């Protein structure tokens, strides 16, 4: 459910 | 040339805690972030988390953050990770890979990984038993039962004799290690001339050699 | 663990397009899973091939290409080779946390097909007298690298006290593997059939041994 890009990554 | 080293094994007690390493050479250290994974053939490949060498920044999996630390030292251009509160669950591979970030998004090259085995079991030699037949053309074989911890060395006379020969991987059954060695022959050397497969066990100061005798 | 799926097993021959797959279990796999693809080849030696689904890994063969297909990442390996037999894995990103596939085992038909060769060995007295009694299979030869090795007693399936290793690559390039059935030298003594089956490719073949 979680996915996407962000600072982290 | 872009290379990644880490120690082939290590042996610790549960409740212990140790500190992996992996050398990073080929490369700017600074400009690739480092990873770390673990893997218990069985059910596969876990995330740790990751490190920045150039920042420091840090990220690790919520299901590591209390059982994983990661840092690194830029003079020796190697990546560290220490476990804590170690167990018998802690037994695994564990893997650092090279990442790239960018307009990228990578895992290039990975280390061998160091195979950490989390055990309060005790030294135990080896027991050497022949492997004959009781009716190339005839295959011979040693059996290395019940020892601890790993590793063992096989070679069959000395390593006079290096093709025919098959040392398979250990299999663990109550906390005990097991493997065996075979060596395949023409019927004319054997039983006529002699074959003999050597064992050696440092972990317990041993060593056995054994003639493989008709049957 | 967030759960990626990938095939469990596939089979391909050189020269050949064979595409591997990655579910992701929350839904269809998307740009923002950044999906990797990493080859693991004999000896723990992994390889990263694609990153942000199809940025090919700098240093790796251009035959390996990435994309999504229906809701799921693809590795697509066009004119397979045989080096490219291996186990595959998918990784996908899930906001804060890489989440790993189970692997793919390629296949990749390089040479002829080779039936195994089994050698069931005797407990030696000298264990024997410790009470103890274990009986060795040796499995060597084989070509694929799957083989299903189960033991007998007196015609009878037996799973305690058996330990099998995984197939192992040797020099040739084919597999072996080694199987053990460990008794107490009491139960060795009141039963006499002992056999160790192995089936590899739809073909079976036993060892047997009557004390
Ligand atoms: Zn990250
Ligand atoms: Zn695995």
């Amino acid at each position: 459910y979680q996915l996407r890009p962000n600072a982290e990554t | 040339q872009v290379q990644l080293q880490q120690p082939g094994a290590e042996l610790v007690k549960p409740g212990a805690s140790v500190k992996l390493s992996c050398k990073a050479s080929g490369y700017t250290f600074t400009s690739y972030w480092m990873h770390w994974v673990k893997q218990r053939p069985g059910r596969g490949l876990e995330w740790i988390g990751r490190i920045d060498p150039n920042s420091g920044g840090t990220a690790y999996n919520e299901k590591f953050k209390s059982k994983a630390t990661l840092q690194v030292d830029k003079p020796s251009s190697t990546a560290y990770m220490q476990l804590s509160s170690l167990t018998s669950e802690d037994s695994a591979v564990y893997y650092c890979a090279r990442y790239d970030y960018y307009g990228g998004s990578y895992f290039d090259y990975w280390g061998q990984g160091t195979t950490l085995t989390v055990s309060s079991a005790k030294t135990t030699p080896p027991s050497v038993y022949p492997l004959a037949p009781g009716s190339s053309m005839v295959t011979l074989g040693c059996l290395v039962k019940g020892y601890f911890p790993e590793p063992v060395t096989v070679v069959w006379n000395s390593g006079s004799i290096s093709s025919g020969v098959h040392t398979f991987p250990a299999v663990l059954q109550q906390g005990l290690y097991t493997l065996s060695s075979s060596v395949t022959v023409p019927s004319s050397p054997w039983p006529s001339e002699t074959v003999t497969c050597n064992v050696a066990h440092p972990a317990s100061s041993t060593k056995v050699d054994k003639a493989i005798g008709p049957r | 663990q967030a759960v990626v799926t990938q095939e469990s097993a596939l089979t391909t021959s050189p020269g050949e397009t064979v595409t591997l797959t990655c579910r992701s279990s929350t839904g269809a796999v998307t740009t923002s899973n950044y999906a990797n693809w990493v080859q693991e080849k004999p000896d723990h030696l992994f390889t990263g091939l694609i990153g942000g689904t199809n940025n090919r890994a700098p240093g790796v063969p251009a035959r390996f290409s990435g994309s999504l297909i229906g809701d799921k990442a693809a590795l697509t390996i066009t004119g397979g080779q045989t080096e490219d037999e291996a186990i595959y894995f998918c990784a996908l990103w899930y906001s804060n946390h890489w989440v790993f596939g189970g692997g793919t085992k390629l296949t990749v038909l390089g040479q002829p097909k080779s039936s195994p060769s089994v050698t069931l060995f005797p407990p030696s007295s000298e264990e024997l007298e410790t009470n103890k009694a274990t009986l060795v299979c040796t499995i060597t030869d084989f070509y694929p690298g799957v083989v299903t090795v189960d033991w007998s007693g007196d015609g009878t399936p037996v799973e305690q006290g058996m330990e099998t290793t995984q197939p192992s690559k040797q020099s040739n390039n084919k597999y072996m593997a080694s199987s053990y059935l460990t008794l107490t030298a009491r139960a060795w003594e009141r039963h006499s059939q002992y056999s160790c089956q192995v089936t590899h490719e739809g073909h079976t073949v036993e060892k047997s041994l009557s004390r």
